[PDB]
């Protein structure tokens, strides 16, 4: 034998709220579906996985501050030349990284979307440079 | 301009409490709170969603430290769960 | 006169005793209320709260026995948009307070009993001034959202003054963003720009 | 005041956790991870996605367990034995986990999720290979951490 | 309290009691996870009770009144 | 009111109870607190004890309806570096207080229970804020050490004015140095010289 | 040029009372009515006849919200039915 | 430009106290304290570790004497041991 819930709505004026919640809470759904813009994956701007073997390497970073400096080192810890195109504005390009143990490819993802638009991280792996570029 | 934050936000981030402060009970959840001058801080790592609060700090391990007008109850998240904190004072 | 204190003994239990009967049958339906009342994903972009606008429909007044305005539709702006920090629960809305009153023959009896009933329903009113209030915020929240999109009130418009490195040298503060509220949410009288809730 | 018990006794798990391994469903308890292991066979016909009717009793402690315990997400998960491929087993124990865990959260547990699924006996815990629901190896388990 | 597994071993703050064979049911301090979930005060959920009121009405410190307790 | 004051009664037994069993748990645990605590290799080259630094990340001060201000991280100089002649210990910070009050029905029973009780706790609390002040102390020093490596900071500018021999014919002091600090551990905002935590 | 209406007709079309007002309890029919200052107001979905009103609003639903003078009993027609409701205060 | 040392420094550098002074006496270790103008002054040749000294000297034979404020306890090393003295005054 079986029980009813504990928490059912097995009473007349529960059910009408509650079915009022379900009516709620999907008409806050295609809500979400009719103002959520996305950016589709085709053209999504942010750098990718650059996968090569030096940027698969095991690291660690805790900061905030100036982008050019973490990509300076960045580079010279996955021994990788760092070239800056672009001009650096006066107030700096400020972000903040601090995760104990994740990939520093990702790093580079986490710079190139912290960035925006104000800067962005090109990754050319066959000449092992990373290059970071203003606006 | 507004103000930054409350820079004594950084000593309840820590537990120190506040110079000059009275102390308050908090029952049902892992929280400290001060009240310095009208106002209380809490040291938590709750996340408190009703009665809303002025400012806020977070330390490197999750740590919360919020400053907000003195409300008897506090409504925090604790893990998805909805969740009462109780302070005498 | 006695019979009138029996009746004063009886109205503030059965107030006090409603509303605790109604408290936990508020949070029986805890979770339920967060998805009617759902505050947290009807606020804006920069966590601005939305304003809450009044809707009245065909409306008249009489001013004097020489005239009448009559206007078909009547928008106004209640309590206006701005930051919040954390959404509203319904829980400052709804939730009754229960104090426990510690405070204590055949006339007493009866009119203990029409004092309870006079306690119980006027918990009641309590209650449905609590729901009509909350009635009123989360629909003008709602009917911003139906003018947002029909045209009728303004977004507001934010300015956010980034600023670098921040202060003397015994405190600093590393990215200082200042976030203004420039233009208020607001109705445009400037009516050609309007919409029509037109569907199928 | 504060509430000193929070709807559970310690006595009663134990008395649960008895009385759930001397009707053969196994209670592991390492660390917080909870394990309760249920054979197919004391709950469902045998390959089909479908409870016996006094096997809801058997979900009873389960859940009155389950009641016991502060939680955030419990898992279970389903497999069985090979019965015509691993595709149509797969669908069977995800059907199967879905099943009980609607049970489950119709009933009284305090989870805020239970993820649900099913495997085709890619993890068997013996090598022997009798049948079909009265493999030892065709088995629900539950599994959860308890909060603090 | 922490019946019949053993008696209380320890008393884990920021968790429950430690019974001698697991962790009990039974809440060690104030400050762990006890589910409340119905309060019993005086305007809870608007601002306390401004205190300093010598009246007949039971005022909020956010100026609300307390109809239910006054 | 007797019952009052049997809690009173109980309340400051408790406390200095509880002070007493957590002092020589304290002091069971004296040379591991010294290897936690270790504040004497942590001062600087010219035995200044380093500056308290404080971190608050992820910061937002909602300072009226129309404005906020988020900032990212906020480091805070706190009772700032100064020549420490002998490094402190961890007894200066954690030692409650061992008074030995020699201050003396049913209902005085269970209240000086549950006075002892809330003595008890309430001594809990005095210890917490004491490991918390020690812990907020400590931390910050270590703290400058990352903004020392990391650039954040200056180290502290000693001066160090040679002298010989000094005085009169009355009094000489022979070698006689005298040692300042002329620049303290101080934030830098011009921020491109910093450095940024990145291991393997 | 005569004022447009009254803007807390807007409040009394939802459920909500004026600030600082006096209940009035509706005997026989489902109307809600307050009295702000020498002026009763009333949500109904009736229709109120004799007495009289000074401004309406409706709503959405065809809730009416009505400001007139306080009189101790409101004549309204509920589907064609003549019917009374009674007001104390 | 800062004072030197304390000159009295020397006289407490040998056994005998400032004039004008009060003793303290100390248990638990080999020192001498006296108690000048809100200052004490010990004695010793163990080496005083907490509450932190204002002025130092050092004998020929290793026994320094310390100027320092009024403590009740001295916290020093003996051997490597970490020793309490306990002065009354």
């Amino acid at each position: 034998f079986k029980k009813p819930p504990i928490n059912n709505p097995s009473d007349d004026a529960t059910i009408k709220l509650a079915e009022a919640a379900v009516s709620v809470s999907d008409s806050m759904l295609e809500m979400a579906k009719v103002e959520k813009v996305i950016t589709p994956p085709s053209k999504d701007n942010t750098l990718t996985i650059p996968n090569a073997y030096n940027l698969q390497a095991r690291a660690s970073v805790d900061w905030s501050g100036p982008i050019e400096e973490l990509t300076a080192r960045i580079a010279k810890a996955a021994h990788f030349r760092f070239r800056v195109l672009g001009k650096s504005p006066s107030v700096p390009v400020l972000i903040s990284i601090s995760t104990k143990d994740e990939s520093l490819a990702e790093i580079l993802r986490d710079i190139d979307y912290q960035a925006g638009k104000k800067a962005s991280i090109h990754v050319y792996p066959n000449s092992q440079v990373v290059e970071l570029r203003y606006a | 301009i507004p103000p930054s934050a409350n820079d004594l936000l950084l000593h309840v981030l820590e537990g120190v409490p506040p110079p000059g402060s009275r102390r308050l009970v908090v029952s049902g959840g892992d929280a400290r709170a001060w009240l310095s001058n009208e106002k209380m801080y809490v040291r938590t790592n709750l996340t408190i969603l009703s009665p809303g609060w002025l400012a806020s700090m977070t330390s490197a391990d999750g740590t919360h430290a919020y400053e907000m007008q003195k409300s008897p109850v506090l409504l925090v998240s604790w893990h998805g769960k909805v969740m009462q904190l109780k302070v005498e004072g | 006169a006695l019979k009138e204190t029996a009746l004063s003994v009886g109205a503030q239990a059965g107030l006090a005793w409603r509303a605790k009967i109604i408290d936990e049958q508020l949070n029986k339906q805890a979770r339920n209320l967060d998805a009617i009342y759902d505050f947290n994903s009807l606020v804006l972009e920069h966590n601005i709260l939305p304003p809450v606008l009044l809707e009245g429909r065909n409306t008249l007044n009489l001013a004097d026995a020489q005239s009448i305005r009559i206007s078909d539709r009547t928008y106004k702006v209640a309590k206006q948009a701005h930051f919040i920090t954390t959404p509203p629960t319904w829980r400052q809305y709804l939730w009754m307070d229960y104090v426990k009153p510690e405070a204590p023959k055949e006339i007493w009896c009866i009119y203990t009993e029409r004092g309870w009933k006079n306690g119980i329903d006027q918990a009641n009113t309590i209650l449905e001034e609590n729901i009509a209030r909350i009635k009123e915020d989360f629909g003008g929240m709602i009917l911003y959202r139906k003018l947002l999109a029909m045209n009728m009130v303004s977004p507001p418009y934010v300015s956010h003054t980034d600023l670098g490195v921040t202060g003397d040298g015994s405190e600093i503060h590393i990215d200082d963003r200042v976030l203004r509220i420039t233009a208020l949410p607001e109705l445009n009288v400037n009516s050609a720009e309007w919409r029509a809730a037109v569907a199928k | 005041l504060p509430c000193r018990v929070d709807g559970a006794c310690d006595a009663t798990i134990i008395k649960m956790m008895t009385d759930l391994n001397k009707k053969g469903i196994k209670v592991a308890s390492v660390g917080q991870n909870y394990l309760i292991s249920i054979p197919a066979s004391a709950l469902f016909a045998d390959q089909s996605p479908r409870l016996n009717w006094a096997s809801y009793s058997l979900l009873n402690e389960i859940a009155a367990f389950l009641k016991q315990f502060r939680k955030i997400a419990i898992t279970v998960t389903s497999y069985s034995s090979k019965y015509v491929s691993v595709k149509r087993e797969r669908a069977l124990t995800l059907a199967r986990s879905r099943v009980v865990s609607e049970y489950l959260w119709s009933q009284g547990v305090d989870s805020r999720i239970i993820f649900t699924q099913g495997l085709g006996s890619d993890k068997p815990i013996t090598s022997y290979t009798l049948g079909g629901d009265r493999s030892p190896n065709a088995r629900v388990e539950i599994t959860f951490r308890r909060a603090v | 309290a922490a019946a019949a597994a053993a008696a209380a071993a320890a008393a884990a703050a920021a968790a429950a009691a430690a019974a001698a064979a697991a962790a009990a049911a039974a809440a060690a301090a104030a400050a762990a996870a006890a589910a409340a979930a119905a309060a019993a005060a005086a305007a809870a959920a608007a601002a306390a009770a401004a205190a300093a009121a010598a009246a007949a009405a039971a005022a909020a410190a956010a100026a609300a009144a307390a109809a239910a307790a006054a």
